[PDB]
RNA sequence: AAUAUGAAUUAAUGCGAAGUUGAAAUACAGUUACCGUAGGGGAACCUGCGGUGGGCUUAUAAAUAUCUUAAAUAUUCUUACA
RNA sequence: AGCGUUAAUCAUAAUGGUUUAAAGGAUCCGUAGAAUGAAUUAUAUAUAAUUUAGAGUUAAUAAAAUUAAUUAAAGAAUUAUAAUAGUAAAGAUGAAAUAAUAAUAAUAAUUAUAAGACUAAUAUAUGUGAAAAUAUUAAUUAAAUAUUAACUGACAUUGAGGGAUUAAAACUAGAGUAGCGAAACGGAUUCGAUACCCGUGUAGUUCUAGUAGUAAACUAUGAAUACAAUUAUUUAUAAUAUAUAUAUAAAUAAUAAAUGAAAAUGAAAGUAUUCCACCUGAAGAGUACGUUAGCAAUAAUGAAACUCAAAACAAUAGACG
C-alpha cells in the first residue's frame, strides 16, 4: 500500500534527521522491493529481513506463525558529517495517484515540470511503480512502461 | 482577539441591544397582523 | 517518599537568609530582674546581685555587645545542583 | 568509568559500553583508539612547529598541565 | 545540541581560503589534519550482545521454537502482544552490566557486617600486571577480604571441584575464616612479644579513642551551660 | 485545504481590480450637469478651500466631482465632463470634471502640463 | 404571483468638524477585565448569576555535622626505577 | 507622430493558512462520499483463494468503585418561633447612619421545635465522563481497565447532510422559598453618585415536568494512524530470589532535534499520510432584509451600499503605575 510506504519515507526521514544507524521497516513485498532499490541506488548500507525485536542472523522462513512478528531491517548511510538519504517524499499520494505514461516521464527526466510534479535532479531517484515492481524511472524509460510514479529520494 | 479588541465587539453587542429594547412596542406594532 | 522536583528557575536564593544569633546578655538580665520583682515585692534584697549585674552589663551602652554566606553558596552551586537536563 | 546514567547526552551513545553502578561506562578500546588518533595529531602539530595549547579549568589540574 | 558541521571540516574551510588567496602561508596543522581525518560520522550504533552476561539482544524467540507447553500447560499457538511491539529501543540502549559476583559480594557483607569497617583502597595498581592462581586465597598484591573469598568460589565453580555455587562459597568462606584467626593471632602474640621485650607504645587505640571524645565532651559542656543559663532566662 | 475541498470551491483568493468610478458605468468619460458647485474642507491634517462641485451624469446617477486647477468657470447649470479620477483629501468625491471640454473652460496662462488641463498651444 | 421604481414620516450607519456631559478601558486604571445571559441607568455604563485568564506559577530556608599514625614517610620526582 | 489621462483586460504569492494575527464546528454519534483505508499468491485498478499485524466478539485471571439515572439515609451550620435566667445597649462600617434592632426587656448565653437549601477535612478535579460536567453515605440498574486463551477475517478511518446531549441566565406550568439576591425603595459616600459600602429585600437561585440550544462551551490547539533523541517523577503490568533490583506500558514534569513571526510547542505547534470544519484587509456586520424554529427572550441562516490605507500579532527598549 502507498500509506504504508508514506509511512515508511517519514520513518526514514526521522531516522536520518537523528543519525541512527540500523532501521526497522515493515515487512510487505512493495517496501521490501522498494528497500532493495534504494540498496541497489546507494541510499542504503544494508537490508535484510528479521524480526520485531532486531535483523535475523540466520534464515527464518516466514509464515502465518511469524508474519505478524516481521519486519524488515535497514541500514542508513552517511558521509563527511551528512547522511545520504536527505529525502524520501513519495508522489503519488494515496488521494491524488498519478500514472503517467512513457513519454511524461521522459520529459520529467528531461527537466519538465509534469502534472504539478518538479523535475528530477542531480543526485535524486524517482521510484516508479509498473506491473507490481518498482524500478528507477530512467530503468522504466529503458524499458518503456507506462507507470505510477511512486516517491522520490534526495 | 484581545481584549482591547473585543471591547469594541462588546459595545456594538450593547448598542444593538438598547436599539432592540426601545424598538419593542415598535416592533410588536409591525409583527401583529401583517 | 514524595519527591518535588522544581522547573528551571532564574535565581536560586533565600529572599532573606536568619543568622539565628544568640540573644543578648543584658536583656536576659533585665528580665530576670523583671521575673524577681513579680515576686519578693518591689525591691527585696534576693535581687541584689542581680541589679548589680544588669548595671555592670548596661554601664557603656544599653546593650553589651554590638552575615550568613547561604546565598553565595545557593548561587554558586544552583546549575551543578539542577536535574536540567543537557544543552 | 562516564558521568551518570541520569545526567546522559544520548548524542555520546556510540561510545559508551554499558552502564553499571548506575553510571555509564566509556568503551576502552574506542577511547584508546582515538586517544592514539590525538596523539599522532599532537606529535604532527610540534613536528611541523605549531603552537599546542593545553587548556584544564579543574582544580588540581594545573601542574600536570604546566 | 545539534551535530556541529564546524568543528570536524575545519581543513576544508581552511583548504578553501588557501584557494582563494585569503591566507597567504598555511598552518602548522594543515597537513597534519589532511594526513589523519576525523570521524565525522556521528551515529547510533546499535549493539546485539551484553558483554558482561552474553546474552543476545537482538532475537526474538519464536513460536515454531516453543513447541511445548507453558506454565500453567497452556500451548503458545499465536505471538503475544510484546512479540508485536517493534524492540528497536533494546539494540540502542546501552545495556546493564550483570555479574554473578555482585549477588556474591552483597550476601558476603549482609553476612559479615564488620567486613565493611575494613578500609579499602580503590586506587587501582596496574591491572594488567596481575597474576592471581585461585587455587588459593592468599594472593600477593591483593589482600585478604570478601572478594578473594568470591574469586575462590568462582574458581572452585570453573574448575567443578563444588558443582553447586553455595558450596563453592562456604568452602571459600571457610578458607578464609581461618586465615582471619591466623591474622588476629598474629598481631597479638606481636603485641605481647613487644610488651614483654620493653617497647613502649605512647598511645595505644582505646586511649586515643577517649582523648577524641573528651574533647568533643568539652565542647559539649560549656554549650550546654550556655543553653541552660538560655532556658533559665 | 484538502484535496476534495478544494475540488468543491476552495483555492487562492482572485483579486485583479475593484471599479473606482462605479457612477461612471465602465466608460471613459460622462457628460453631465452641474447642480451646485461647493467650496470643501478636506480631511485633516492638510487645508485648503478644495473648489468641488455636484454634477448629475447623463446615464442618472449623481456625483462629487473635482474641479482641478487654480481658478474655474462653472454655473448651476454648465455642461460638464466627468471622468474617474479621486480628490484624495476630500472623503466622498471620487471623481475630476476633464477641463478642455465643454462650459467648463481651459485653465488661463497655463504653461506646464497643458493637456492635463484645457490650455492650448500659445502660438508664439 | 414575482420584480423594479416612488412615498409623508422614521431608524441605523459612515465621513467631516473637534464642541458638551461624564471618565468606562489600558498600571492592582483607583470596584480585576472580559464571555454568555437577565434587569436597571442621560451617556459611557452599573448590578445579579455561572464561566474565562487574555490578572496574581507575580511561585525562592526555623539555623547548628565526625577519631589515626603531620611526615626521617605525604608534599619534591622531567622517560628514571625496574 | 504621437505623448498624457480616464475607462477596462492579463500578469504581478497560496512552490497558503486557522494556540496568541482572519480562520477548529460546544461535544460526540453516525448516513452519503463520484473520500481514504492491511497481508500473500494467482488471474488477464478489479476478481478469486488463502493470512492476521487494524477493528471487533466471548471467556478466564487480575484489578478498580468511578461516571450516569433512580431510590433510601447522614452532617455542621443558618434563619424563625418559644422558654429560661440576665442587663443596656446591640448590629453595622473606612467612619457613620437607615431598618421586621432594643427598656413592649434586646443583643450575647443556654435549651427546645420547625424549615428549607448546602456538603468541612480527605482534594490533587488526582481520576471519571463525548463534551457540558462530576468530590457527605448507602443500595439498585447501566457503562467502564489490563493481560492471557479462543474466535471473526479488514468488518476500518473520517464524516457534508442528519441525530442526540449541551454551563449560567431566561421562559411555561405545579410545588417550594431558609440563606443569598438582579429590580425597587431607603441610609451613607460624593461637587454630583441613577454606582462601589450598609439596610429592607421582589424576580431569580430549589425541586417536578418541559421549552430553548447558546458561553473566554478555552488546551482560545478537529479526529485518526505510522514514526523520532533523553532525563526525573508517580501509576499499573509481568518476571525476580512476600521486597528487591529489573524489563514493559500509561500519564505528569523538564528538555534534544525539528518547527516556528517569535512567545513557545516537545511525542505536538516535529516528520508524514487520511478525512471533515473554517479563513481570505479594516470598518459597515453577525447588522439589515428574507426564511426556518421557538410560549417568548431569541437561535440559526446572512448580504449589499457607503468610507479608509489602513488594521492585527510576537517580541524589543523606554516612560509610566
Ligand atoms: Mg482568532
Ligand atoms: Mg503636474
Ligand atoms: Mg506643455
Ligand atoms: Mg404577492
Ligand atoms: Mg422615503
Ligand atoms: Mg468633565
Ligand atoms: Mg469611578
Ligand atoms: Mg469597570
Ligand atoms: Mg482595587
Ligand atoms: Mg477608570
Ligand atoms: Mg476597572
Ligand atoms: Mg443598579
Ligand atoms: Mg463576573
Ligand atoms: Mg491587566
Ligand atoms: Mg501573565
Ligand atoms: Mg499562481
Ligand atoms: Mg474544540
Ligand atoms: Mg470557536
Ligand atoms: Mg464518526
Ligand atoms: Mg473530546
Ligand atoms: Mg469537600
Ligand atoms: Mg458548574
Ligand atoms: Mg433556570
Ligand atoms: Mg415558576
Ligand atoms: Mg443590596
Ligand atoms: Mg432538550
Ligand atoms: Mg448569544
Ligand atoms: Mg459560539
Ligand atoms: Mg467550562
Ligand atoms: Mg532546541
Ligand atoms: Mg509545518
Ligand atoms: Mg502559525
Ligand atoms: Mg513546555
Ligand atoms: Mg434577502
Ligand atoms: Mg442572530
Amino acid at each position: 500500500s502507498l500509506v504504508k510506504l508514506a509511512n515508511t519515507c517519514a520513518h526514514l526521514q526521522n531516522c536520518s534527521k537523528v543519525r541512527v544507524a540500523l532501521t526497522s521497516i515493515p515487512y510487505t513485498k512493495l517496501q521490501l522491493q522498494f528497500a532493495y532499490n534504494l540498496y541497489q541506488q546507494g541510499f542504503l548500507s544494508s537490508l535484510q529481513k528479521g524480526s520485531t525485536m532486531g535483523p535475523d542472523k540466520d534464515f527464518v522462513e516466514v509464515t502465518p506463525d511469524n508474519i505478524s512478528t516481521r519486519r524488515l531491517w535497514v541500514g542508513l548511510k552517511y558521509r563527511d558529517n551528512k547522511p545520504v538519504l536527505s529525502s524520501c517524499k513519495l508522489i503519488s499520494k494515496p488521494n491524488s495517484r498519478i500514472h503517467l505514461p512513457m513519454e511524461d516521464m521522459k520529459k520529467l527526466c528531461s527537466g519538465v515540470t509534469i502534472r504539478n510534479i518538479k523535475p528530477l535532479q542531480p543526485g535524486e531517484l524517482i521510484l516508479v511503480r509498473a506491473h507490481n515492481n518498482i524500478m528507477d524511472i530512467n530503468e522504466a524509460i529503458s524499458k518503456k512502461l507506462d507507470g505510477e510514479v511512486l516517491c522520490r529520494v534526495k | 482577539d484581545s481584549v482591547m479588541r473585543k471591547r469594541k465587539k462588546k459595545m456594538k453587542k450593547h448598542k444593538l441591544r438598547k436599539r432592540r429594547k426601545r424598538e419593542k412596542a415598535e416592533r410588536r406594532k409591525l409583527s401583529q397582523g401583517r | 517518599p514524595p519527591v518535588y522536583r522544581l522547573p528551571p528557575l532564574p535565581r536560586l536564593k533565600v529572599k532573606k537568609p536568619i543568622i539565628r544569633q544568640e540573644a543578648n546578655k543584658c536583656l536576659v538580665l533585665m528580665s530576670n530582674l523583671l521575673q524577681c520583682w513579680s515576686s519578693y515585692g518591689h525591691m527585696s534584697p534576693k535581687c541584689a546581685g542581680l541589679v548589680t549585674e544588669l548595671k555592670s552589663c548596661t554601664s557603656e551602652s544599653a546593650l553589651g555587645k554590638r552575615k550568613s554566606n547561604i546565598n553565595y553558596h545557593a548561587a554558586r552551586l544552583y546549575d551543578r545542583i539542577n536535574g536540567k537536563p543537557h544543552d | 568509568l562516564g558521568q551518570s546514567t541520569s545526567l546522559w547526552r544520548s548524542s555520546t551513545q556510540s561510545y559508551i559500553y554499558g552502564e553499571y553502578k548506575g553510571i555509564h561506562i566509556i568503551d576502552l578500546n574506542q577511547t584508546l583508539s582515538y586517544l592514539k588518533r590525538a596523539a599522532k595529531v599532537v606529535e604532527g602539530v610540534s613536528e611541523s612547529g605549531g603552537i599546542i595549547l593545553f587548556l584544564g579549568t579543574r582544580q588540581g589540574q594545573k601542574r600536570g598541565l604546566e | 545540541m545539534k551535530i556541529q558541521t564546524n568543528a570536524v571540516n575545519v581543513l576544508q574551510r581552511t583548504s578553501a581560503y588557501l584557494k582563494s588567496g585569503l591566507l597567504k602561508e598555511t598552518p602548522a596543522w594543515y597537513n597534519v589534519v589532511a594526513s589523519i581525518p576525523p570521524s565525522t560520522k556521528f551515529t547510533r550504533e546499535p549493539r546485539f550482545k551484553n558483554p558482561s552476561n552474553g546474552h543476545i539482544i537482538g532475537k526474538l524467540v519464536d513460536v515454531t521454537e516453543q513447541p511445548h507447553a507453558n506454565n500453567k500447560g497452556l500451548y503458545k499457538t499465536r505471538p503475544n502482544s510484546s512479540d508485536k511491539r517493534v524492540g528497536v529501543k533494546r539494540l540502542y540502549r546501552p545495556p546493564k552490566l550483570t555479574y554473578v559476583e555482585d549477588r556474591l559480594r552483597s550476601l558476603f557483607y549482609k553476612q559479615h557486617p564488620w567486613e565493611l569497617s575494613r578500609p579499602k583502597i580503590l586506587v587501582e595498581n596496574e591491572i594488567g600486571d596481575e597474576n592471581y592462581d585461585w587455587s588459593h586465597m592468599l594472593q600477593i598484591g591483593r589482600p585478604l577480604d570478601g572478594e578473594s573469598v568470591i574469586q575462590r568460589t568462582m574458581y572452585l565453580i570453573k574448575t567443578k571441584q563444588y558443582g553447586d555455587m553455595v558450596e563453592a562459597y562456604d568452602h571459600a568462606r571457610y578458607e578464609f575464616y581461618a586465615l582471619r584467626m591466623q591474622e588476629e593471632t598474629e598481631q597479638q602474640v606481636a603485641l605481647e612479644e613487644a610488651e614483654m621485650f620493653g617497647s613502649l607504645f605512647g598511645v595505644s587505640a582505646i586511649e586515643h579513642g577517649i582523648q577524641k571524645e573528651q574533647e568533643v565532651l568539652d565542647v559539649w559542656e560549656k554549650k550546654v551551660v550556655e543553653e541552660t543559663e538560655l532556658m533559665a532566662a | 485545504a484538502t484535496l476534495n475541498q478544494i475540488k468543491r470551491g476552495s483555492g487562492p483568493p482572485r483579486r485583479k481590480k475593484i471599479s473606482t468610478a462605479p457612477q461612471l458605468d465602465q466608460c471613459p468619460q460622462r457628460k453631465g450637469v452641474v447642480l451646485r458647485v461647493m467650496v470643501l474642507k478636506p480631511k485633516k491634517p492638510n487645508s485648503a478651500q478644495r473648489k468641488a462641485c455636484r454634477v448629475r451624469l447623463t446615464n442618472g446617477n449623481v456625483v462629487s466631482a473635482y474641479i482641478p486647477g487654480e481658478g474655474h468657470d462653472a454655473q448651476e447649470h454648465s455642461i460638464v465632463y466627468v471622468r474617474g479620477g479621486r480628490c484624495q483629501d476630500l472623503p466622498g468625491v471620487k471623481y475630476h470634471v476633464i477641463r478642455g471640454a465643454g462650459d467648463l473652460s481651459g485653465v488661463v496662462n497655463r504653461i506646464s502640463s497643458r493637456s492635463k488641463y484645457g490650455a492650448k498651444k500659445p502660438s508664439k
